[PDB]
């Protein structure tokens, strides 16, 4: 479970897939990662994007994305 | 097995619910409290033709104006000698009078049922709650004759006519129509012996059973073997005159 | 069997026995109670689920305030939560006996963690299956510490429990960017009803009742107050003002 | 293998509770059916207690404490001859030492953790006895529903027992009418009589097996039995 | 110490502690006794075959409570002597209080009273000890026989005996021996006792020991020579065909 | 029967199953640290993770002040970490009450290990598998580090760390200690010694941190303090200017 | 069934001592059904190959929907079900998969008219607590020691074909016998029949029955009986 | 599957009661309060065993008491016993 330097290149591909607003901070989300891997990183915007389906918008707020980060830590193991 | 704290699916202890099986293994006894006196009796049966019924006491006396009996193992019968008899004297030590049968039973039940796994202040070391069915009867200075019973489960209830032992299922069924408010002392002496005849497996004998009574004047008085044999002869003459 | 469910005196490969893990599910099945830590003081929140009209509002209060200077609130099981209240208020009385001074929040936190860690060492002692949220005002400033059922506790600028614990704290981080130190805590009282209202969407069954017991660094300066009258209905109407339907 | 999550007191179930409490909740229906409420100024407790035989009478669960307070317990009472008598000692202990009216909060607060000590401290069984306690003070009458799980709450009225849910729900519509009517304790006791008829779908209303308690401001605590309930039958 | 109880109450009344406490007598040696008019006789046996010891140097069932009361039983060895010393202190306790010797009736209650706390209270297990208690009362020559069960059950008896196959041996005394007509001469109780001792141990009379309890503080222990005197009389009229 | 999952008995492998699970995972916290000794001082550095925006960085610490001259390094579960911390602080004051000198390293490390070894005797009470490292600066002997293992193992350590990377930093420090043939760091200016220990820490990690993401402290002569947010940030910036 | 909207019970559980008159009642009722009877046990069900105990038995379950009027009693469920903690030591997975295979036939669809399910074991809850969940068992057979007067017909059934002396009293005979089962009462008459072998009795007398209870239950039975082995689990 | 509450158990019983013929004397909130921690598998057995109580009584349709008698049916060990109550 490496630091930001290990998962940095994953976040770039993770960012380019999701089309959202241009204001985001992913540095605080790195500390939020506990027991998360390359598959759990995809889960972040996967569940966060589900909340915006009924909102008729594809924009993902930085706090809405962090809500799914905590949600994966509850279902771990 | 597992911890004693395990309850029943209804929320009750196992030793309390299973305490009724040790009563049937004991002696069958039926107490009755009439308008005149309170009829007490038990069944000695026999364990052998050489058994002596003189030194065995299945009917004890807590105090002069009251009485007690037992159906079950004889171990717990002596636990109340240091408790029920002590509390009866403790009442005379403080209030110096005859304790009410209604209050004495509830007072004994406080000293009767105490158990559990363990406790520092109270003694829960007792495992089985009761192995014996104890009868509590006497005379009240206000109400009158009261027939109570100490159940193996530990509770207490007011019993006009109570039947305990293995034959309590068939004896209490007919006891509903037998007991009446007009039943006197003499009429209840031949009634108990007639019911015990269908209960007792052997011939009625002075050594196979023991009866007594509670008098508001003379007090608790046991029936001697010479007097008990008289009630046996009166029963044989009464049953022949029924038809 | 595995030994972790029956005995808490053994060692788990993950460091947390299965018996301790069962305490987490008991707390999450209770009622959501959040907390507020800002520059003007520390504000709590508590809700009472109404099962039937027989229940009377403004009676049962899960917030237990030690003296006037320290508040506390629990969740999950009632007896395990009130067991700590008798011990927490007894040590506070013993504190003022020896030192003749009010007890600060950090000195109050170590007395709680000592009881949890000691009950997990003995196999014959049943541990605590509830979570503890406590705060107040001391000679220093606002401090909020939440005691987990495992015994781990440290600095928290916000608290949550029940349903959506980590989901309710998402609104707390939104106020961090708006107010760096939290600034005015009076508006947070209205925000508290909105955070609890966020959990009312999925959990809506019968009527709800909200109670708030807070303490301030400025207004109270160590005293204790309660939300009632106009302040009671003003915070409730604010949570329903955003979404009327 | 339910012996692990049940027979052990200190163990925790996968749901976060103790299965020993589940059996204690069932003991309420296995016992006698009681009905109680709080009208404020007056208070009525109607407890129906069945006996074991036609020639036998029940035992009194209700234990008198003081003139302004009373208690009626439901389900069974294995330890109540000790606990409630010890609580009755605390009733006078608060009056003769602290001079307290003994409201429904602290009276159920100590008993909440008392039954928990049996689960917390090894070597004892949980009590598992339902207690309905009412008391009067300067703030009026208050009802205390005590569950084996240590429930501390206040209700206008409640009915617990076997098939007693009918009397609990049906009186919720007229509940506001009963509490607003004061000064006539006879009609308040008759309100509980209708709750007994709704709670018995098999037998009829008894006479000696019916027990009614009442407490109020001027009227002290007493238990109606025999000819006292003749007008309420 | 141990807060729990070492016993568990039975659903049907069949208790593990009551089970093997009675068979402890079935595994041990038999204790034979019979009452009388002015005295009481208590016999016994020994399980050991080869005997390198003497009867006086090694006591087995020999124990004394009051001056004229000799108490002999077999339920066990170690747990049996514990109740004896407590009874002797209790026998002195009546001399420290009542100043008079205690009757045999309470001496049975005290032995069962200690066994009462074993079956009731926890922290201590019960014994397999079953005591046959005898002796007299002050200014009374009438003996007593009480069979004490490990569960605290006692009853009056006459020819009762406990041990290996003692129920069958007692059946021999249920007919020839009449409780209503007890024998007079002290040696008459021995004639019926020796005949009952040959149904278990048979040969090896060195193991056979007879203890006669007599009033005025007198105890007579019969030897092997006096026992063989009644053995010859058994085969006299029994082998002859009438 | 035979399983240690409840009781504790000797396994057929000669090793207790409780001792196994205590030694296996101490990294469930998922945190690393390091401890080194200077000339007249002692430098300790511990990683810090703050997975929330609401956490107060001054509250979370793995280094607690015991005495004026004594620090501490603890890794393991948070609730069980303070169990040995509150006891050591209570036992540290007992030294002055009995003696009235400052707690030496040879005592506090021995008392907590002997208390943990009693848990091997007691089957009912649970021991602690928490890593215990007592760091301080002695007056006569200078810097000393004694790591107390949960099984009672404690000895002199010139350097120590935690986590699975403990052996990685040990390799880099062993080569520097072999050529210099000294156990401690003979270089003065502990401000530059802190940056020296970070270099060995970066090699195991490979990333940087902020002022509140690293728990760092320095044990000096007759003083022990904790670096604030400004003191930590100053060293992380100044290390980039040198190398 | 169609008018009221209710369906008859399919699955049913048998728990108690090993064939004391419980199992005897199971085979007696099946004879009056007048349908196809098939007996399949669980002990041999294990075998080795995966599917020999599930897929091969599934063919019997599939044929049950084809051929109607079929009745099958599932036997020896202790060798099939049961509760797990470490999830098995190996080799019992197919034993547990057969338990789950029985669920599949009751999972998607199945008629309850021509297909019945009955288990046999010595204790009710020893199975998987998920297996004992309702819907594969609609009702449970509670088998315990009945009352005294209820078993008086058992003494009659064995005496219908048995010659007994006229004037015998069964009231005193039943008093010697405590709570028991049907098969335990036949053992009293079984040894009583042996009393007429050695002692050579013409018919069955009262002294033979009064002594047999003390000879069999007290004398012969002694140890080796099921008493404390059933609580819940 | 979470433990169904009062209103949660009511909606589950409404599914199995669609084919049931009742007297319209039933209160849904009344029956759910007497039930605790009963999933839909146990709630289904209540409606099935409800009509079986009326089978011996010859009733044309189930009533509010028959649903309470469904609890009286033996599933969770709700049956009777001796001693304290008789």
């Amino acid at each position: 479970l490496p630091n930001e330097a290990g998962r940095l290149e994953i976040f770039k591909i993770h960012t380019a897939k999701v089309k959202k607003t241009g204001e985001f901070d992913f540095e605080a989300a790195v500390k939020m990662s506990d027991g998360f891997n390359g598959a759990d990183i995809r889960n972040c915007a996967t569940e966060a994007g589900f909340f915006a389906i009924r909102d008729d918008r594809d924009h993902i707020n930085p706090d809405d994305l962090m809500k799914a980060v905590r949600k994966v830590a509850e279902v771990k193991k | 097995d597992r911890g004693v704290s395990t309850f029943s699916p209804e929320g009750r202890l196992f030793q309390v619910e299973y305490s009724l099986e040790a009563i049937k293994l004991g002696s069958t006894a039926i107490g009755i409290a009439t308008k005149e006196g309170v009829v007490l009796g038990v069944e000695k049966r026999a364990t052998s033709p050489l058994l002596e019924s003189d030194s065995i006491e299945k009917i004890v006396e807590i105090d002069r104006h009251i009485g007690c009996a037992m159906s079950g193992l004889t171990a717990d019968a002596r636990s109340m000698i240091e408790h029920a008899r002590t509390a009866a004297v403790t009442h005379n030590l403080y209030y110096d009078e005859d304790i009410n049968v209604e209050s004495l039973t509830q007072s004994v039940c406080d000293l009767a049922l105490r158990f559990g796994e363990g406790a520092s202040g109270e003694e829960r070391l007792m495992s089985r709650p009761f192995g014996v069915a104890l009868l509590i009867a006497g005379h009240d200075a206000d109400d009158g004759y009261q027939l109570f019973h100490a159940e193996p489960s530990g509770t207490f209830y007011r019993y006009n006519a109570k039947a305990i032992g293995s034959g309590s299922e068939g004896a209490q069924a007919e006891l509903l129509n037998e007991w009446h408010s007009s039943l006197t002392l003499k009429e209840a002496e031949l009634l108990v012996l007639k019911i015990l005849k269908q209960v007792m497996e052997e011939k009625l004998d002075e050594n196979n059973a023991q009866l007594s009574c509670i008098t508001k004047q003379d007090g608790f008085k046991i029936y001697d073997n010479e007097k008990t044999a008289e009630l046996i002869k009166e029963l044989k003459e009464k049953e022949a005159a029924e038809s | 069997g595995t030994g972790y469910d029956l005995s808490n005196s053994v060692f788990s490969p993950d460091g947390r026995n299965f018996q301790v893990e069962y305490a987490v599910k008991a707390v999450e099945n209770g009622t959501t109670s959040i907390g507020i830590k800002c520059n003007d003081g520390v504000v709590f929140a508590v809700e009472k689920l109404i099962t039937s009209k027989l229940l009377v509002p403004q009676k049962n209060v899960k917030i237990q305030v030690v003296d006037r200077h320290i508040g506390c609130v629990y969740s999950g099981l009632i007896p395990d939560g009130r067991h700590l209240v008798n011990r927490g208020r007894e040590e506070a009385a013993s504190f003022k006996k020896l030192y003749k001074t009010p007890i600060p929040i950090p000195a109050f936190a170590d007395r709680l963690g000592q009881y949890v860690q000691a009950h997990t060492l003995y196999n014959s002692v049943r541990p605590f299956g509830v979570s503890t949220i406590f705060g107040g005002v001391d000679k220093n400033g606002a401090h909020l510490y939440m005691l987990e059922p495992s015994g781990s506790y440290w600095g928290y600028k916000g608290a949550a429990t029940g349903k959506g614990r980590q989901s309710a704290k998402a609104e707390l981080e939104k106020l961090v960017d708006h107010h760096p130190e939290g600034l005015s805590a009076r508006e947070a009282v209205k925000q508290a009803a909105k955070i609890i209202y966020l959990a009312h969407e999925d959990n809506k069954e019968k009527d709800f009742e909200l109670e708030i017991s807070w303490c301030s660094l400025s207004e109270t300066n160590g005293l204790h107050k309660f939300v009632k009258g106009d302040l009671l209905q003003e915070a409730i109407d604010f949570a329903q003002k955003e979404i009327n339907g | 293998f339910r012996n692990n999550y049940d027979g052990d007191t200190v163990t925790f179930s996968p749901t976060g509770r103790l299965f020993q409490v589940e059996y204690a909740l069932e003991a309420i229906k296995q016992g006698s059916v009681t009905v109680g409420l709080r009208s404020n100024t007056h208070a009525v407790l109607v407890a129906l207690k069945r006996n074991a035989d036609e020639l036998s009478s029940y035992q009194k669960k209700i234990i008198k404490c003081d003139e302004h307070m009373g208690l009626s317990l439901a389900g069974l009472a294995p330890d109540a001859r000790v606990l409630s008598n010890y609580l009755r000692q605390q009733c006078n202990y608060s009056s003769l030492v602290f001079n307290r009216k003994l409201a429904v909060e602290r009276a159920g607060h100590l008993l909440c953790d008392k039954a928990q000590k049996n689960t917390q401290s090894y070597g004892g069984r949980p009590y598992g006895v339902g207690l309905l306690i009412i008391g009067y003070d300067k703030s009026g009458a208050h009802l205390l529903e005590f569950q084996p799980s240590g429930n501390v709450t206040e209700l206008y009225g409640t009915a617990i027992g076997a098939r007693s849910q009918g009397a609990k729900t049906y009186l919720e519509r007229t509940l506001d009418t009963f509490i607003k009517i004061d000064g006539n304790p006879d009609e308040l006791i008759k309100a509980g009589v209708e709750a007994i008829s709704q709670s018995l779908r098999d037998e009829s209303l008894t006479v000696d097996n019916l027990s009614i308690a009442i407490v109020g401001k001027d009227t002290p605590f007493t238990i109606y039995d025999g000819e006292a309930v003749a007008k309420y039958i | 110490g141990y807060d729990r109880a070492l016993s568990i109450f039975s659903p049907d009344g069949h208790i593990f502690q009551v089970e093997y406490a009675l068979e402890a007598v079935k595994r041990g040696t038999c204790a034979v006794g019979v009452k009388g008019k002015n005295c009481v006789v208590l016999g016994c046996e020994r399980r050991s075959t080869l005997k390198l010891q003497d009867t006086r140097i090694t006591p087995s069932k020999v124990s004394k409570i009051d001056s004229h009361v000799v108490l002999s039983f077999s339920g066990l060895n170690a747990d049996s002597r514990i109740l004896i010393e407590k009874a002797r202190v209790e026998a002195q306790s009546h001399r420290l209080t009542l100043e008079d010797p205690v009757t045999v009736e309470y001496l049975t209650r005290y032995v069962a009273g200690v066994q009462q706390r074993y079956t009731q209270s926890g922290g201590v297990r019960p014994f397999g000890v079953s005591t046959l208690i005898a002796g007299f009362d002050p200014r009374d020559d009438e003996p007593k026989l009480y069979q004490t069960e490990p569960s605290g059950i006692y009853s009056s008896w006459s020819a009762q005996t406990i041990g290996r196959n003692s129920k069958t041996v007692r059946e021999f005394l249920e007919k020839n021996y009449d409780r209503k007509e007890p024998p007079a001469t002290v040696e008459e109780c021995v004639k019926l006792t020796v005949r009952s001792l040959l149904e278990v141990v048979q040969t090896g009379a060195k193991n056979i020991e007879i203890t006669v309890v007599k009033p005025d503080s007198d105890i007579v222990a019969l030897s092997s020579e006096e026992i063989n005197q009644y053995v010859t009389q058994i085969e006299q009229e029994k082998q002859e065909q009438q | 029967a035979g399983y240690d999952r409840h009781i504790t008995i000797f396994s057929p492998e000669g090793r207790l199953y409780q001792v196994e699970y205590a030694f296996k995972a101490t990294n469930q916290t998922n945190i690393n640290s390091l401890a080194v000794r200077g000339k007249d001082c002692t430098v300790v550095i511990s990683q810090k993770k703050v997975p929330d925006k609401l956490l107060d960085p001054t509250t979370v610490s793995y280094i607690f002040c015991i005495s004026r001259t004594i620090g501490m390094v603890v890794n393991g579960p948070i609730p069980d970490a303070r169990n040995a911390a509150l006891r050591a602080k209570a036992e540290a004051a007992e030294f002055r009450y009995k003696y009235g000198y400052d707690m030496p390293c040879d005592v506090l490390a021995k008392r907590m290990a002997n208390l943990s070894q009693i848990y091997t005797q007691r089957a009912y009470m649970r021991p602690l598998g928490v890593i215990l490292t007592f760091v301080s600066v002695d007056e006569e002997l200078g810097p000393s580090i004694y790591k107390t293992d949960p099984a009672g193992y404690y000895v002199g350590y010139k350097a120590t760390a935690t986590g699975p990377k403990q052996q990685e930093i040990t390799t880099n420090l062993e080569n520097h200690f072999k050529k210099s043939k000294i156990d401690h760091i003979n270089e003065e200016s502990w401000e530059k010694v802190v940056e020296f220990a970070i270099t060995h820490m970066i090699d195991a990690l490979g990333t940087e941190f902020s002022k509140n993401d690293l728990e760092v402290g320095v044990a000096t002569k007759d003083k022990f303090f904790t670096l604030s947010a400004e003191n930590i940030e100053e060293r992380l910036v100044a290390i980039a200017e040198q190398d | 069934f169609a008018t009221l909207g209710i369906d008859p019970p399919k699955g049913i559980l048998l728990y108690g001592p090993p064939g004391t008159g419980k199992t005897l009642c199971a085979r007696a009722v099946a004879n009056r059904t007048d349908a196809t009877f098939i007996r399949v046990i669980g002990s041999e069900l294990v075998q080795k190959y995966v599917g020999e105990g599930a897929r091969m038995v599934r063919e019997l379950f599939e044929m049950a929907r084809t051929k109607k009027a079929c009745i099958i009693f599932f036997d020896e469920i202790d060798a099939v079900g049961g509760a797990r903690f470490d999830d098995g030591a190996g080799g019992d997975n197919e034993v547990q998969r057969t338990m789950l295979e029985l669920i599949t036939q009751l999972d998607g669809f199945d008629p309850r008219g021509n297909i019945k399910v009955m288990f046999a074991t010595n204790r009710p809850n020893t199975l998987d607590p998920a297996l004992l969940r309702p819907g594969r068992i609609d009702r449970k057979v509670e088998f315990s020691l009945p009352d005294l007067e209820g078993r008086a017909n058992i003494f009659r059934i064995h005496s219908k074909s048995m010659s007994v002396e006229r004037g015998i009293r069964w009231e005193l005979i039943s008093r010697l016998c405590p709570n028991s089962t049907g098969a335990e009462l036949r053992s009293v008459c079984t040894e009583a029949g042996m009393f007429a072998i050695r002692a050579r009795r013409k018919v069955a007398t009262e002294k033979d029955f009064l002594k047999a209870v003390d000879k069999v239950i007290s004398g012969y039975k002694k140890f080796s009986s099921t008493s404390r082995y059933m609580q819940y689990n | 599957f979470p433990l169904p509450s009062e209103d949660s158990r009511a909606q589950i019983l409404q599914i199995h009661s669609r084919k049931m013929t009742t007297d319209d004397d039933i209160n849904w909130q009344e029956l759910a309060r007497s039930t605790d921690e009963f999933n839909g598998a146990q709630l289904k057995a209540v409606t099935v065993e409800a009509g079986m109580i009326a089978l011996r009584n010859g009733q044309s349709s189930v009533k509010h008491e028959d649903f309470v008698e469904g609890i009286s049916e033996v599933q969770a060990r709700k049956s009777k016993s001796v001693s304290f109550y008789a």
